[PDB]
């Protein structure tokens, strides 16, 4: 279809026409929009152990540690055991038998969530052993592992895995736990967010997350994060570089000027957006082209491509419910708690408006550039047509 | 039985070898202005038959059926050079004296330049009672150095007495210098000076008489070879205050023979952009600009080219506009395409190619050929000074008898030497406390590399040349650049190097492992992983596969059984194979920390330089194993996974290397637990770096101590606390020109910034150019300014509260350019 | 195999050549009134000896049976050429100012 600009308009007494809806419904529970419970993961925390048994025939201490982790979930411990007992099996996995591994580290994680969203665990506590080094990196890798595993499949066949974003991951409603690992560890220590966010976009692109022939310059290494420590407690280096810090900013002045081109290959200058916002998201005035920036509208343009990302994101999350009603990916939602397949009334009244004023949000906004045409207004074309042609059936 | 008549035979190789590399310098010195054309192309046959004769021994060294093959081939150029004998036997002013008469109202941006150099005199000639001193001139080939010494020279002659120039050759005569001195000096009785013929003694007394009871302002130019100087030093050696001295020179190893003082020499730097382009237009444009408007961004590019050297600008709008403006825009891009490789070929341009060619003549040898082999990287970028001289090793013209250099430190000096004779432009400072890298003036780099194509020592391929030689077969060194059209390969047999420059023509048509003798192999910067045949190779020296997609290299490395570099940054290789301690002989190992090395390092003794060992997973005997190899002189080291007492006995393994030069180890976020307090530091280090920042010491360590390791030239240190002695202690260093403290619980914990103070002594400093403290808050006043007296940048904390304080005692000039500093500030 | 020799042959010619050019033009600036006639009659006798081997060199080239007559001829003029050489071993104002 050649469907036209969804033209509408957000105003008040309008906000709540959807918003209520969303506020109890089913969806956006744990999420947040641009525009502005414990028995759910309890039956999955008791599911842990459908198929287990089926391939014990190798497999054995899989259901050992399940039901150890079964035993852990319900039973309370008090806080300076609990943790120690939990980290008995975060400290000794290494490694179809990766799927299941993965699967008990995820629902383990959810527990220190669990106990501390429900005051059991004191915030010193959670302070003390975040300081780890160990799980950092551990954390990092099991984010992106258990988003490529589900996440990855739907997004692939909707055409959206193209513009799937590092650091734009709290936001999922499975991943609702994250929140409380960001803002209390940022507001307690700045430093060890951004080293963990650096740590996560290297495994996302050493895992195929964002492939690419050529070496990461700038992830996986020492010398870099040593750098950037040292340029965010000085103000005044990138006035006087030193050495092995020249080549830094001619490589990132390389990245920013590739992507600023229009003509050259898409998916390169997709990698290197997502590089570089990380890099400023995590390590502020690292690339301040104050004359660069005046003349190129860059600064607004990664607003631009990053609300692009953002309202993709949103419109695959909108895609994966409608089609529900597993795209929602494996030990996600358990099969009581599943939603069938017959139609429900408030959905006419809250669904088609509510991605009309979706789209109409973004394209209000945008600036528009052949530079930017291609990476705004044509996901957007496409994200429209394909979106307008799919919600009647 | 054979092997006895070939054995006998490789000597007498090597002394026609001695012998011929004798006569070949010695007729090398004469410009190649003097010198009749039947000796030189003798000369060029005999340096065919030099690399031939070389070739034969070299394979005979490496392989030792194949003594047939030697022995043939030795009969065959004994043929061959006995042929060349008989034929041989059948068949048998100044340029720049014209500048010195130049229209003084012709020189464009001289008076403030004059101003400058008579201000940096004449300051002391008010109270004219100063003890004589002298002031010398540096610069690169020909910049203005002697014309700026006459214009002051004519411009304050009215107050002193006496005064002369005098010129000083390539190879003076030292009487005629003397009597030179002695004319210009008074005219009239010493009017027949140049036919009295004493000596070099009692006219040095005559003239030392004369200068009694005066002020004069000698000043002389184009001093080479120290030694010569050292002879006029006496006749000016009498106490005479008021008078003064000008010397100019192209070695900047010659000026601090002079004056004593670094304040009194003048290095003089090239002309701006707006004064240069002035000149230009003065020269070819009659009065106005903004005729033209189409090719001033070809002037732009022109000029860029030259740079700033006034003689290049000069000499080009010279050629470029005989009678008003002969050429417009086609030729002026011709021109442009010419240079790089072939504009020397022209007329009236040779005239400043022999002032050029000067330096080259003055080298000695064993330096001719390090300078020519510039003229293999591209025309513009930055040659990194390493690769130089490890290929400059490999090569074979870096070479000794003495044992006690271990023929790095050589290659550097050769490079430094290069630096100071005003030849390549040294730019930046390397992870190693050296130079980083050099560039040579476009000019310069052109015409040497036509020079070397006047002889066979490389060959270019390029698409502004677009050229090639008549002979295929002789053909030893080759370059390939942006060219990527025509590249034959096929009778090129005996290759001695090839490198290629960002290519992706490179493998697909290129087939290297068809050159059977090969002795280097640099790929900078290709995209090519099919290394497969380097085990054919058995010459080889210099291989090089930075940033190449390398992902595995073969089994059979351990059969180069002659190798010295192995450069394996940016590759996608994550294992050594096992077959490397089968190597015999290495000088440095680039690696990264993410490599895996087999185990059996130890046997690698001739290692010189080891970079970026990765140290995780490793057992108590591989970590003591590198001890037992002592040659290093720069070592890199990274870890995640051995923090036990292992560290202490790498700590203890490492005192047993006694050549460390510097040392840097990485750790995150961690104590040291490495490092002991009663551990002997290696008696010679400069550098060692600690780049980590999440890292920290508890303390400062013990063995840091005045006493032992008195040549440290920089620190990086990070400590968790601080204290006021700490401080002061490494004020009693030695050296400590680069100094860098981080104080990790200021920026971890709640802490304060505190004020040490130096207590003890008086300066602590006497030469430290950098200082810079980090959660330390170094307040400028600790010290009046006669206490660091070079430091020219400082870095400090400074809390807000302190602003009421009467501790901020800044706002006098420190003796340094200490008036650029912008302190981070705390509220 | 017979070709290799006659190919490595030439080059050995244009060499002596450039020589034999080298010496001839050194010769040649002289007035013909400093310059004795020994060498006069040497240096006549090489300029023939240049004609000879530039005719020699230029016939092989347009060309390429006759291999054996240009190898002939080439060593023949080598031989001419070294008896011509110890000949020359066996035996050793200005008009406008009126
Ligand atoms: N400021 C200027 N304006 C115009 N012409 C200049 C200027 N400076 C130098 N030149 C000319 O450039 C040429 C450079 O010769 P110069 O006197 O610099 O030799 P030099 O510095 O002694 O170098 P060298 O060591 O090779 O003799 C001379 O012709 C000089 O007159």
């Amino acid at each position: 279809v050649n469907f036209p600009f969804p033209k509408k308009m957000i105003t008040e007494s309008n906000s709540k026409d959807i918003r209520e809806y969303l506020a109890s419904t089913f969806p956006f529970e744990q999420q947040s929009t641009i525009l502005d419970q414990l028995k759910f993961r309890q039956e999955n925390l008791a599911e842990l152990k459908d198929q287990i048994i089926l391939s014990l025939g190798n497999w054995q201490k899989l259901l050992d540690y399940t039901n150890k982790l079964d035993e852990l979930s319900n039973t309370k411990i008090s806080p300076e055991e609990f943790i120690e007992e939990i980290q008995k099996v975060l400290y000794k996995v290494k490694l179809l038998y990766s799927q299941f591994n993965l699967s008990i580290q995820d629902f383990a994680l959810q527990i220190i969530h669990s106990k501390y969203k429900s005051n059991q665990i004191s915030q010193n506590d959670l302070l003390k052993l975040i300081t780890e080094d160990e799980m950092l990196k551990i954390l990092a890798k099991t984010k992106v592992l258990t988003y490529k595993m589900k996440y990855f499949d739907s997004a692939s066949k909707m055409g959206i895995n193209k513009y799937i974003s590092t650091e734009m991951m709290d936001l999922d409603w499975q991943f609702s736990h994250y929140k409380t690992f960001n803002d209390a560890l940022k507001k307690n220590k700045a430093s060890d967010s951004s080293y963990l966010g650096w740590l996560t976009h290297g495994y996302s692109i050493k895992y195929g997350l964002s492939p690419n022939n050529e070496r990461s310059m700038f992830f996986q290494d020492g010398a870099k994060y040593a750098e950037l420590y040292a340029f965010s407690k000085s103000p005044h280096r990138k006035i006087i570089p030193g050495e092995h810090l020249k080549d830094l900013l001619a490589k990132i002045n390389k990245s920013k000027g590739i992507f600023l081109d229009q003509n050259a290959l898409l998916d390169k200058r997709i990698y290197a957006f997502h590089e570089l916002n990380t890099l400023e998201t995590h390590f502020p005035g690292i690339t301040s082209s104050f004359t660069d920036d005046l003349k190129s509208n860059y600064r607004k343009k990664m607003e631009s491509v990053s609300l692009t990302c953002q309202v993709l994101q949103e419109i695959g999350n909108i895609h994966r419910f409608i089609e529900s009603k597993t795209e929602y990916g494996l030990f996600s939602i358990p099969k009581i708690f599943s939603i069938p397949i017959d139609y429900k009334h408030g959905e006419k009244e809250n669904l088609v408006s509510y991605v009309d004023f979706l789209y109409s949000t973004a394209h209000e906004r945008i600036l528009q550039d052949n530079s930017i045409n291609q990476l705004c207004l044509d996901p957007l074309q496409e994200s429209l047509n394909r979106i307008k042609s799919n919600i009647p059936v | 039985t054979l092997e006895k008549k070939v054995r006998k035979g490789i000597e007498s190789l090597i002394t026609e070898l001695k012998l011929m590399q004798a006569v070949l310098s010695k007729v090398s010195k004469v410009p190649a202005d003097q010198l009749d054309e039947g000796v030189k192309i003798w000369a060029g046959n005999v340096k065919e038959l030099s690399y031939q004769m070389e070739d034969i021994v070299d394979a005979f060294m490496v392989r030792v059926k194949d003594l047939h093959r030697i022995s043939a081939a030795l009969e065959e150029v004994v043929l061959q050079a006995k042929q060349l004998a008989e034929l041989r036997q059948r068949y048998e002013v100044d340029p720049r004296m014209m500048a010195l008469y130049t229209d003084v109202t012709e020189l464009v941006g001289i008076e403030e330049t004059r101003d400058k150099l008579i201000n940096m005199l004449t300051e002391g000639d008010d109270w004219s009672k100063h003890p004589l001193k002298t002031i010398s001139i540096v610069g690169f080939g020909g910049l203005g150095k002697t014309t700026l010494a006459k214009a002051a020279y004519d411009k304050i002659k009215v107050q002193f007495d006496c005064g002369a120039f005098v010129s000083v050759s390539r190879n003076p005569e030292m009487k005629k210098v003397l009597k030179d001195i002695l004319y210009g000096l008074d005219k009239v009785k010493y009017e027949n000076i140049h036919n009295a013929a004493r000596d070099e003694k009692y006219l040095i007394d005559d003239i030392i008489e004369f200068l009694n009871d005066k002020r004069y302002l000698i000043v002389i130019d184009d001093i080479w070879n120290e030694k010569a100087w050292e002879l006029i030093k006496c006749a000016f050696s009498k106490k005479s205050p008021g008078s003064r001295l000008i010397t100019t020179t192209r070695n900047v190893s010659v000026s601090e023979a002079c004056c004593s003082s670094e304040d009194d020499i003048y290095r003089m730097e090239p002309l701006s952009n707006d004064v240069s382009r002035t000149l230009f237009c003065k020269r070819i444009f009659s009065q106005e600009e903004g005729c033209p408007q189409e090719l001033l961004k070809v002037s732009e590019e022109i000029l860029k080219k030259c740079g700033g050297v006034p003689l290049a600008i000069i000499t080009i709008a010279s050629l470029l506009a005989n009678k008003g403006h002969i050429k417009a825009k086609d030729e002026w891009y011709a021109l442009l395409s010419s240079i790089g490789h072939g504009l020397t070929k022209n007329r009236s341009l040779e005239q400043m190619k022999k002032i050029l060619l000067f330096s080259y003549y003055d080298l000695p040898s064993y330096l001719k050929p390090c300078l020519l082999y510039l003229s293999i990287f591209p025309e513009d970028r930055e040659i990194r000074r390493a690769r130089l001289i490890w290929r400059w090793i490999s090569e074979g013209f870096v070479y000794s008898e003495k044992q006690d250099i271990s023929l790095y430190e050589l290659g550097d000096s050769y490079f430094n030497e290069l630096v100071n004779r005003s030849m390549i432009q040294p730019i930046g400072i390397d992870d190693e406390g050296k130079v980083k890298a050099c560039r040579v003036h476009d000019m310069v780099l052109d015409l040497i590399c036509s020079l070397s194509s006047e002889e066979n020592f490389v060959t270019i391929l390029d698409d502004p040349r677009r050229k090639m030689p008549n002979s295929e077969s002789k053909v030893r060194r080759l370059s390939i650049q942006n060219s990527k059209i025509d590249v034959d390969t096929t009778r090129m047999e005996h290759m001695r190097s090839v490198t290629v420059f960002s290519d992706n023509v490179v493998g697909k048509v290129l087939d290297i492992s068809r050159f059977k003798v090969l002795r280097v192999l640099d790929l900078e910067g290709c995209h090519v992983s099919d290394v497969g045949y380097v085990g054919n190779l058995l010459h080889l020296r210099y291989l090089g596969l930075k940033g190449t997609h390398v992902k595995d290299l073969p089994m059979e490395i351990g059969k180069l059984q002659f190798l010295l570099t192995l450069d394996l940054r940016g590759t996608k290789i994550e294992v050594l194979p096992w077959s490397v301690v089968q190597l015999r002989r290495l000088m440095c190992l680039y690696v990264d920390y993410g490599m895996k090395l087999p185990s059996g390092i130890g046997n690698l003794t001739f290692l010189e330089v080891l970079d970026d060992l990765g140290l995780s997973d490793v057992d108590l005997d591989f970590v003591k194993e590198l001890g037992r190899l002592t040659k290093l002189r720069v070592l890199r080291l990274d870890f995640h996974g051995f923090d036990q007492s292992m560290g202490k006995a790498l700590e203890e393994s490492i005192s047993n290397m006694y050549k460390l030069d510097s040392l840097d180890v990485f750790v995150n976020r961690g104590l040291i637990n490495c490092l002991s307090e009663h551990w002997v530091p290696p008696p010679r280090l400069c550098r060692l770096a600690f780049p980590s920042k999440r890292s920290w010491f508890k303390t400062l360590p013990s063995w840091i101590n005045p006493s032992s390791l008195p040549l440290l030239s920089y620190l990086d240190i990070t400590l968790f606390e601080v204290r006021s002695e700490d401080i002061q202690l490494l004020g009693t260093l030695p050296a400590l020109v680069y100094l860098e403290i981080w104080n990790y619980s200021v920026f971890e914990e709640a802490h304060e910034v505190e004020a040490p103070v130096l207590s003890s002594g008086a300066a602590l400093f006497p030469c430290a150019t950098e200082c810079r403290f980090i959660g330390i808050g170094a307040v400028p006043s600790m010290f009046p300014q006669g206490a660091a007296p070079r430091l020219k940048r400082l870095w400090f904390t400074f809390p807000a509260k302190w602003i009421s304080s009467e501790n901020i005692g800044l706002g006098m000039r420190h003796l340094p350019s200490l008036q650029r500093v912008v302190v981070d500030v705390i509220s």
